[PDB]
RNA sequence: GCCCGGAUAGCUCAGUCGGUAGAGCAGCGUGUCCUUGGUUCGAUUCCGAGUCCGGGCACCA
């Protein structure tokens, strides 16, 4: 029974298998886009068959490997969940924790993978958390183990900036082209410098400030500033963008081509303006050289890191030496690495110092074990080191076995890092090719020469006796970049002479190719004594003997060969000296554990280091409760604080919420949300603080469940905080708490995490839930499948791409989902199936008719089907007891969207305030910016009611203002705002005056005798007190739940209930209706329980009607008395009996609810009396 | 004075190391080799492409400061005839330099040498070169092993040629090659 | 054998437990040699305890070793147990023959995983009293560290219902005492005094039907087969009939001689570590875990309902839940049997640290009774500790 | 008691870089590979434990 409930909860509510399939398909389609990501990364995910798992080799990049593992985890989770739906607890647990293992892989990944994966993987985090919580109900009950927030209805809240920001910024600066240029610059600075959340380029603020300053402005200084912009700032920004798109893995030029075009326009218009006031190409010669030099530096670092084999060799030696101990040797060492000989320890330390980062990243605890075993002196005792219990557990184990079990993982990590470096090098190579293509295209597809370029001087060799590692590294990279320059020069001369040989076996026609080839090796030709030849070639190539330059080809080739050989020799020598310096620096430093430092940085360690719980507690204790005391009236504050100045912290997690006023209950809920938020943040920080130097931190997949549960609780409490924050008097402090939690939006594994209600008949809802449990619809599904297969089988002249096939299949799925919730009348299903058959016949004959006839026929089909679906939806609405015009409009919208898709892929008081602000702004401007001021005024005063009566007054005042276009209109607007403010204040428990004076101040600030306004507000308050005195909600609810016979029915019903628990015993049961006739839903339910014959459907329907009557009151006592999940569990008559008993046993809580309503009226009358006292005091004092 | 200028430029180039390009042989205005020099009535070396820019700011001699016009400052190729031979001598000197380094580079990577390579051995000391110094004609000695030898036999050497310390300067490329050789042998 | 083992003093079964390489064997040798210096004694050497070629090669104790000594008012049979995590089972068997344990904790190390594991397992097999011996105190001169070890061991003992605040702790050095340093022989004598005083003489069951868990079986050449163990209850006499009950079908046999540390005994009493000769049984027809019982007084069972606490990850237990069909190993007094587990209604997965009322059915019938504690080990670690709530079948 | 090695269809077996079990016989195989756990994105495969089977050591109340 419970397992069936769990299965249905997975299949229907969470829809975990469908979510996993959608996430996997979206991630795979995005990473194989070929328009957002490059082909190198895309080809790693090409599969022979879609049923085979991706294979993670040792030769694929780290990010490709982690993406493959994540995709495989998603596929296996979907497979397991689908297998569960095809029929359990163990399989669901395993699938959930496989997803959690993938999440842990993401946690330990870098920023690039995290941002690639986060948008897709954020869709199932709440689903995973709810699945884990449902699984937890199969474990033994553990009260107080969690004690977190009560997740009432979280199932309801189940849910390109980088490429556009720089173009938008440079468009804004293009727009910035006496006093006019004095506020526009400040406006742009405020608009752009305030923007954040995408500054992965860790300098962007410097660039934006520098461009603003330089665009604010003899001509030599201006030219110097222009050249500095063109050569120092803009190339640096372009290079940083290229590094972003290289680490990302995107296609060459994805987010650097639009930005480049934008800044090209910006710099060209700057140059034009400067020329007008008194060169500018952005790719003249040296921008290209600097871009290429940065690209080559990155490429050479990548190639050096890829070709390095010292770390892998050291790891191999370490694991070979560890594996050289047989059983006898290990027994002699007592299976501890600390008991081996000192020379062996020195060798192991030398090996481990070179690959410690990988080992510590994968195994942060075995790293500590190794470091302590190898480096701690043997004289020292274990007890004096103060090890923790689990560290001692790791210490007592076979050290050799533990270290050897990490061999495959560590070696795979090292080889995958090398493969990642090589893959990045390939990415950079394609980046340079694409940059060359774009630079060629941007100017004219033509290149220009100049006989003034400095010659190519090979770097001088200098072998410093002893310098830090970075010094030799810089020299090595300089040598490698020079090698690459010479290599390009030799390729250029080869192509130059090949084209010369093949074009004329110097007054030629195709001089562009010769120019582009000679510009590659001009410095090298200039290095030799060939200035005359170069100056003769440049002019003869830009304006016009080639038979003589062919002579000095072997000389140039041998010079390039000799210089590249020398640079290769020197790079090898400096690499050897780098190895020596690295060995010396490793020898100097001691061996120190690195596991905790890496664990502190993953994703949750970074969040934990923010210590947001401390700030949340500070706000909760120092700023929140003091504001509550200051602004809440003493009557409502006495409920929250027994002492008068501090909250009742001994009872913060309130659990009743039904014995209080709506304002008191809302305040208690807000306090509960703040408390849960603080506790969750502090628990997440404690579980991710790694500051114990005598402890080990094991990397496992089974901690992610706790992290996800804590994140879910935090986000649910924050949801309720913003929900309670949409009140006029509570916006400030709630916004302050939101600003405190601001550094939680942006983290990939939390994100928004949440969303950030029809009324149908009770019998209809119960039948729908029963149908959901037990799961024309088959007919329409088959018809849609036939349509889809007819579209897919279209092999006519009108070729249809597979993308259009996917689009039509998705549209068919959406249409099936939309129509699965419709009931069709007699003959309506025949009409809709005939229309669908005609549609599929037309689709099978798309190429058999002209496009005009095809579009006309499909439009007619769309119209007919939409009309039939409106008729069916209206019939369903009438038969389901819903409200007309709600479901039919949605059905028509779905049908219209589906038809538009197929035709495309086949070849409010807020408005009142807005108009008030617009009229008030247009009044003086027509009798003597506007949109921004109106928007600010509306935003600052969002959340007012205006009532049904003041709407007419506002309309009349606006009409009078229009007719007249002095302070009477202003006074009327002010008093209407004040009345709305009093309404808002009395709705809360606020002290009189506060929000009203705040809104009055805002209104008068936006604007740029009081006795009557004060008297009017006093009359408003007096009539409010009278209306509150006239309220009888408590009596009404009491009578509705049980009439004026509850006591009598109880008295004559207790003996019957006692007798219920022999032949003539039923006789009185027959006569009980002659003396105990019910008149109230609760007494009717009591009689229904006394009947006890729940097999019949008549009293089942009667119970459904009674529960429909009693639900609006039962929902306040408990959240489980809903109309979706409570009815879903009513399947057997025993379930009906159990539900009847459950509702029966809450009579004391209905009494508590009605007493709470009475106390609500009692508090309200005191609020009005205090208010009127305050206004009469203000009126008498003001004179 | 036209002949005396080239006479003393020739002696200055001859006595000095050919790799030390004289600062007067190159035009001081542009610091470039003589390819288009001009003359003055007294006789000085400049460049036409540089003299046209210089005379615009100051219509006088760059060095003697006498008021001079562009008409008199005519191209003087008589100073070119020496320059070429000098530079080719320089080139010929460099024609050994690279080779004297290139083999050295190979010598820097050879293993298990039976004896110290000849290019690494000082002929006047028969020992490993600590700091190499290169003669004006293309031979390499050790700095101290040449200084002490010269002061022992009175600034004479080999065939009694007038050679002194100031006329022979350190060989930097060979010095770095010696450093590489020492670093590689020290690895054992 | 030769002597007759005259009965003069109360006999107590003690043993040494603790983490690997903490000095249990050295402590046993030191106790024997010091009691031989001060009294009659036998003065066993270290090489006479860990004498097996496997133990000599590995350097560790692998199987339990049995010695005896005599204080002025008591006679002790001492079981030296292995401390390596791989031979825990052997320890358990030795821990089944202990009326008391000396928890040897090295002062240079403090309590370790096997200290806690041995405490829990000895509690499960019925060790009711523990005396801590702070060994290697000659290598630690600090006094704060000694008190830190003392408080840690006391809290560990109280964690498993032992009276940690009352447990005696002896700060000695078994290596020095074996060497002959009188200052440390005084500490060993204090330990012997604590053994005499702190551990009470148990109330033996000499009237109940005879019961003997089997710990070891020997094939004495020319005589037959011998089963050794501590008589749980009753008296076994020469010529009486016994039955073997346990893993296989129950067999019948006669007792034709009882010994005790290679000395002829007329009758083995309850609580005494004896050895019994069985007539006409091959060594391959008997295993450790079976039971010598009076004919027709013990019925082996396969299915029992039990209350089990599942250890947390911090206690050396599981770190993941287990589901239905989990097949761990159940350790009763000298027996270990594989069993399947059925969870109570509404429970599907058991988290570490949980308390469960589970129904366990074993693959072989074993002699067990209501209220018999047991351990649950799987994959080389102790995963739970339970008590047989009732016997189903 | 401590090692070592096997267990894959009804029978004989191949499956080793960890990616959904196949060759013959027998009459087109839900054979998750003895079972149970662990590690892993993923286990017939790697690690551990246990159940049978075998053949090497041990001890000897
Ligand atoms: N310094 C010092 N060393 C000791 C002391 N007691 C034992 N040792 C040494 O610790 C080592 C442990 O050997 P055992 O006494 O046999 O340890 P164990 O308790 O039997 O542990 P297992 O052999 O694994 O069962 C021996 O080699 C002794 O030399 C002591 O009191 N002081
Ligand atoms: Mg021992």
């Amino acid at each position: 029974r419970t397992i069936e409930t769990y299965i249905i909860y997975l299949k229907e509510d969470l829809k975990i298998a469908d979510t996993c399939k959608t996430i996997k398909d979206g991630l795979l389609k995005s990473i194989t886009d070929k328009t957002h990501f490059s082909e190198e990364l895309a080809t790693y995910f090409e599969r022979d068959n879609p049923n085979a798992p991706f294979k993670v080799n040792t030769t694929d990049p780290t990010q490709v490997a982690v993406l493959k593992k994540l995709l495989n985890a998603l596929e296996n989770a979907e497979k397991s969940f689908r297998a569960i739906e095809n029929i359990a607890v163990m399989v669901s647990y395993k699938a959930v924790h496989e997803i959690y293992a993938a999440l842990q892989l993401i946690n330990h990944s870098n920023s690039d993978i995290q941002d690639i994966v986060g948008p897709h993987i954020q869709k199932l985090l709440p689903q995973m958390a709810l699945a884990s919580k449902a699984l937890g109900n199969f474990a033994p009950e553990h009260p107080e183990e969690s004690a977190g927030a009560v997740l009432a209805g979280v199932v309801n809240m189940l849910p390109s900036n980088l490429i556009f920001e720089l173009p938008h910024y440079f468009e804004e600066l293009q727009k910035l082209i006496m006093i006019k240029k004095a506020n526009e610059t400040k406006y742009y600075f405020e608009q752009l410098s305030s923007k954040s959340g995408l500054l992965a380029i860790p300098s962007y603020l410097s660039i934006v400030k520098r461009l603003i300053a330089h665009s604010t402005d003899a001509y030599l200084d201006a030219v110097a500033k222009l050249e500095d912009i063109k050569h120092n700032i803009l190339p640096q920004l372009i290079s940083e963008l290229e590094m972003v798109e290289e680490s990302m893995g995107l296609k060459p030029g994805l987010l650097t081509d639009p930005a480049l075009e934008q800044m090209n326009k910006y710099y060209t218009q700057l140059a034009e303006q400067v020329d007008n006031i008194a060169l500018g190409v952005l790719m003249d010669d040296v921008f290209i050289q600097k871009r290429r030099s940065n690209q080559e530096s990155r490429l050479n670092e990548a190639r050096l890191s890829s070709e390095d084999k010292s770390v892998l060799a050291a790891a191999n030696r370490f694991f070979d030496k560890i594996g050289s101990y047989n059983s006898i040797h290990k027994a002699w060492s007592k299976w501890s690495l600390a008991n081996i000989s000192q020379s062996e320890k020195d060798a192991l330390i030398k090996e481990y110092k070179q690959f410690q980062p990988h080992f510590a990243a994968l195994y942060p605890d075995i790293d500590k074990l190794v470091v302590d075993a190898l480096t701690q002196p043997t004289g020292s005792n274990i007890v004096s080191r103060l090890y923790s219990s689990d560290y001692k557990q790791l210490w007592s184990s076979d050290h050799f076995k533990q270290v050897l079990s990490c061999k495959d993982s560590v070696l795979s990590s090292i080889q995958q890092s090398l493969a990642q470096s090589e893959f990045k090098a390939k990415l950079i190579e394609k980046t340079m090719s694409h940059s060359e293509e774009t630079a060629y295209s941007m100017n004219n597809k033509t290149t220009n020469l100049t006989t003034r370029v400095q010659p190519f001087e090979p770097l001088k060799f200098t072998l410093e006796d002893d310098k830090p590692v970075e010094y030799y590294h810089k020299r090595v990279i300089a040598a490698s970049n020079q090698i690459l320059e010479l290599e390009r020069a030799q390729k250029g001369v080869a192509e130059f002479f090949n084209y010369i040989q093949k074009k004329y076996p110097l007054d030629e026609s195709d001089k562009e190719f010769l120019r582009k080839a000679y510009k590659t090796f001009q410095p090298q030709l200039l290095a030799l004594k060939h200035d005359d030849i170069n100056t003769r070639l440049v002019s003869s190539l830009t304006s016009s003997r080639l038979t003589d330059l062919v002579s000095l080809k072997s000389g140039i080739n041998d010079y390039l060969n000799e210089k590249i050989s020398d640079l290769n020799q020197d790079k090898t020598t400096l690499l050897d000296k780098e190895e020596e310096a690295r060995e010396e620096q490793y020898a100097k430093n001691p061996l120190v554990a690195k596991g905790a430092e890496l664990e502190k940085q993953t994703l949750f360690g970074q969040m934990s280091k923010l210590k947001l719980s401390k700030s949340v507690d500070d706000f909760f204790n120092k700023k929140f409760q003091t504001y509550l005391k200051d602004n809440l009236s003493p009557e409502v504050w006495k409920q929250l604080s027994s002492n008068g100045e501090t909250l009742d912290f001994d009872k913060i997690p309130y659990l009743e919420f039904h014995k209080d006023s709506p304002e008191v209950a809302m305040y208690k809920q807000l306090i509960n949300s703040m408390h849960y938020m603080k506790n969750g943040l502090e628990k997440l920080e404690s579980l991710n603080d790694y500051g114990d130097p005598n402890n080990i931190y094991h990397r496992t997949r089974f901690v992610m469940t706790t992290f996800n549960a804590l994140v879910m609780n935090i986000c649910f409490s924050k949801y309720y905080v913003m929900e309670a924050g949409n009140n006029p008097g509570l916006k400030a402090i709630v916004q302050e708490g939101l600003d405190l939690l601001k550094p939680l939006e942006g983290m990939p594994l939390i994100g928004d995490y949440l969303k950030t209600p029809p009324k149908q008949n009770i019998i209809t809802a119960w039948k729908k839930q029963q149908a959901v449990v037990e799961s024309d619809q088959q007919l329409i599904s088959e018809q849609l499948g036939k349509i889809q297969e007819a579209i897919d089988n279209f092999d006519g002249d009108l070729e249809v791409s597979d993308s259009a096939r996917e689009k039509i299949k998705t549209q068919i799925g959406e249409f099936a989902k939309g129509i699965s919730g419709l009931s069709f009348g007699p003959g309506s299903v025949k009409k809709i199936l005939a229309a669908l058959t005609k549609l599929e016949t037309q689709l099978s004959n798309l190429d058999k008719e002209s496009p005009e006839v095809t579009l006309g026929k499909l439009k007619d089909i769309h119209s007919e089907l939409n009309a039939q679906f409106r008729a069916a939806a209206e019939y369903t609405e009438y038969h389901s007891g819903q409200k007309f015009g709600s479901y039919s409009n949605n059905i028509s919208t779905i049908v219209s969207n589906f038809c538009n898709g197929l035709v495309s892929n086949l070849p409010k008081d807020t408005s009142y305030l807005q108009l008030i602000a617009e009229s008030l702004y247009q009044i003086p401007v027509k009798l003597n910016e506007i949109d921004a001021n109106v928007k600010a005024f509306v935003e600052g005063l969002n959340g007012l009611s205006f009532g049904p009566g003041s709407v007419k007054k506002i309309l009349s005042t606006a009409a009078k203002l229009q007719m007249q276009l002095l302070k009477e209109i202003q006074a009327e607007f002010g008093t209407i705002l004040m009345a709305a403010a009093d309404n808002a204040e009395f709705h809360l428990g606020l002290k009189p005056g506060t929000y009203s004076r705040t809104v009055s101040e805002r209104f008068e600030k936006f604007y740029s005798i009081d006795t009557t306004s004060t008297q009017k507000r006093l009359a408003r308050e007096m009539e409010r007190l009278e209306s509150v005195k006239e309220d009888t909600s408590a009596i009404d609810t009491k009578k509705s739940i049980f009439g004026t016979e509850h006591e009598q029915f109880s008295t004559l019903y207790q003996p019957y209930a006692s007798l219920r628990h022999l032949h003539a015993i039923d006789r009185v049961f027959e006569e009980r209706h002659k003396i105990n006739k019910p008149s109230s839903p609760f007494d009717k339910l009591r009689d229904l329980y006394l009947d006890g014959d729940f097999e019949k459907e008549e009293n089942k329907e009667q119970f459904l009607q009674l529960y429909a009557e009693l639900q609006p009151h039962l929902i306040k006592i408990n959240y489980q008395y809903d109309l979706a999940y409570f009815l879903r569990e009513l399947q057997t008559p025993e379930d009906f009996k159990a539900a009847t008993e459950r509702i029966i046993n809450d009579e004391s809580k209905l009494q508590e609810l009605i007493t709470g309503l009475d106390d609500t009226k009692r508090l309200k009358v005191k609020l009005c009396e205090e208010r009127i006292g305050y206004f009469i005091d203000l009126l008498k004092k003001q004179e | 004075h036209k002949s005396k200028y080239l006479r003393e430029a020739a002696l200055e180039a001859n006595l000095s190391h050919p790799e030390t390009t004289p600062t007067m042989l190159t035009c001081p205005i542009d610091s470039g080799f003589l390819k288009d020099p001009v003359i003055t009535p007294e006789g000085f070396v400049y460049n036409k492409s540089s003299i046209l820019k210089w005379l615009e700011t100051k219509k006088e001699d760059p060095q003697s400061r006498k008021p001079l016009t562009a008409k008199d400052l005519q191209p003087f190729p008589e100073l070119l005839i020496i320059v070429n031979r000098f530079v080719e001598t320089q080139t010929n000197y460099e024609k050994l330099k690279n080779r004297l380094v290139q083999n050295a580079r190979v010598a820097a990577r050879q293993k298990e040498y039976t004896e110290i390579p000849d290019i690494f051995l000082c002929p006047i000391s028969k020992t490993l070169i600590k700091t190499p110094v290169i003669t004006a004609q293309g031979k390499v000695y050790d700095q101290e092993a040449l200084s002490n030898f010269l002061i022992a036999t009175g600034n004479k050497d080999e065939t009694g040629k007038k050679l002194s310390i100031d006329d022979v300067v350190v060989f930097d490329e060979l010095y770095q090659q010696i450093k590489v050789y020492n670093f590689y042998r020290k690895r054992e | 054998s030769k002597e007759k083992f005259e009965r003069t003093k109360p006999h107590v079964n003690v043993g040494t437990i603790g983490h690997v390489d903490h000095g249990k064997t050295t402590l046993t040798a030191a106790i024997t040699t010091v009691l031989a210096k001060t009294y009659g004694g036998a003065a066993r050497a270290f090489d006479q305890i860990d004498n097996a070629p496997e133990e000599k090669a590995r350097g560790i104790t692998i199987n339990t070793s049995h010695v005896e000594y005599d204080t002025p008012t008591r006679h002790y049979a001492h079981v030296d147990c292995p401390g390596h995590a791989d031979y825990v089972k052997n320890m358990i068997t030795g821990a089944a023959q202990m009326d008391g344990a000396i928890l040897v904790v090295a002062a240079t190390d403090g309590p370790m995983p096997q200290t806690r594991e041995h405490i829990l397992l000895g509690r499960q097999v019925g060790v009711p009293y523990i005396i801590v011996f702070l060994n290697k105190c000659d290598m630690v001169d600090d006094e704060e560290l000694l008190e830190l070890v003392e408080m840690e061991v006391r809290e560990l003992l109280s964690q498993y219902d032992f009276p940690g605040d009352d447990t005696p702790i002896v700060r000695g050095s078994a290596l020095k005492a074996l060497e002959g340093d009188a200052e440390w022989e005084a500490k060993i004598l204090e330990l012997a005094g604590f053994l005499d005083s702190y551990i009470p003489e148990p109330e033996r069951a000499i009237d109940k039907p005879f019961l003997l868990p089997i710990e070891d079986v020997f094939s004495i050449s020319g005589r037959g087969t011998v089963v050794t163990g501590r008589v749980e209850r009753g008296i076994i006499k020469v010529g009486e009939e016994v039955e073997i009950v346990g893993i296989k079908e129950t067999q019948k046999s006669t007792c034709t001689g009882v010994e005790m540390f290679r000395k002829l005994l007329d009758e083995g009493r309850a609580g005494e570590n004896v050895g019994v000769l069985l007539r006409g049984i091959k060594r391959e027809e008997i295993e450790r875990g079976q039971v010598l019982a009076k004919p027709g007084t013990i019925k082996p069972h396969t299915k029992f309902e039990s209350e089990v606490y599942i250890l947390s990850k911090d206690e050396g237990g599981r770190h993941t839940p287990f589901f239905k069909g989990y097949r761990p190993q159940f350790y009763f007094r000298t027996t270990d049997v594989t069993g399947t587990i059925e969870l109570p209604e509404g429970v599907e997965m058991v988290m570490p640290g949980d308390n469960i009322k589970m129904v366990v059915t074993l693959i072989h019938p074993i002699a067990m009774d209501d209220g018999l504690r047991f351990a649950i080990r799987e994959g080389g670690r102790t995963v739970g500790a339970g008590v047989v709530a009732k016997v189903l079948s």
